[PDB]
């Protein structure tokens, strides 16, 4: 078959979205606090994912139809998400020969022992890597990537959200976009589209464990205070 | 309600 004109629409206003909102130089790193290597890497860390955050948000705002749905679930499926998305759009910096994550510099590569310094221990740090090198290995093509994010963001299946069919149409019709490319563009993807599904639970364990890794460390007032105000919001309890 | 998150 061939792509249909709204289907291409979708995937142009998606990679259109994540160029406007993903800067390959990362100049805007050194404005965070710098990196130290008690949780050292904390401070730059969270520096560095309240920005991601917020690119997230102006993604989010791109994604056909998502501003269409209530404020409110809107806020539900990036709080739920956000973490999630982080995690997949740090693909693009993660390097299978360094095993990290490279920013343009050797003060803003991450690795594994950084992010200890930060809180977090091996049992998110571990199954946060084995993802970015699985993921690294389906090599996807520039437009599923972006798919997968917006995917990913679209989900119904999270806590606080109303719209429960509205929000399944939409990520319906993205799932069947992301098909039909694999199909047709991507040589060899017969089982790519399943391989992506598979990465979408992968991120939903991570999720969980951060989650209880991010409680942990939030409810001590020495290490809350040196987070933002925007994660302290998006990674917050308050309804 | 949330503050910041009232830039949705
Ligand atoms: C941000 C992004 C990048 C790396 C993501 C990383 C590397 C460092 C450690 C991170 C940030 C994980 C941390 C365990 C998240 C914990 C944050 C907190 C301290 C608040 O619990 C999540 C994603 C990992 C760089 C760039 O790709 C933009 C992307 O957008």
């Amino acid at each position: 078959h061939m792509l249909s004109d709204e289907q291409m629409q979708i995937i142009n206003s998606l990679v259109e979205a994540h160029h406007k909102t993903y800067d390959d130089s990362y100049s805007d790193f050194v404005r965070f606090r710098p990196p130290v290597r008690r949780l050292s890497m904390l401070p730059h860390l969270a520096d560095l994912v309240s920005y991601s955050i917020q690119k997230v948000i102006g993604f989010a705002k791109m994604i056909p139809g998502f501003r269409d749905l209530t404020a409110e679930d809107q806020i539900a499926l990036l709080k739920s998400s956000a973490i999630e998305i982080i995690m997949l759009r740090s693909n693009q910096s993660f390097s299978l020969e360094d095993m990290s994550w490279s920013c343009g510099g050797p003060d803003f590569k991450y690795c594994i022992n950084d992010v200890t310094k930060a809180g977090h221990t091996l049992e998110l740090l571990e199954p946060l890597v084995k993802f970015q090198v699985g993921l690294k290995k389906l090599k996807l093509h520039e437009e599923e990537h972006v798919l997968l994010m917006a995917i990913c963001l679209l989900s119904p299946d999270r806590p606080g959200v109303q719209d429960h069919v509205r929000i399944e149409a939409l990520q319906d019709r993205l799932c069947d976009v992301l098909q039909a490319y694999i199909r047709i563009q991507h040589p060899g993807g017969r089982l790519l589209y399943a391989k992506m599904i598979q990465k979408l639970a992968d991120l939903r364990s991570l999720n969980e464990e951060h989650s209880k890794q991010y409680r942990s460390l939030s409810f001590q007032p020495e290490h809350s205070m040196q987070l933002t105000p925007l994660v302290l919001e998006v990674f917050g309890s308050e309804v | 309600r949330h503050k910041i998150l009232x830039x949705x």
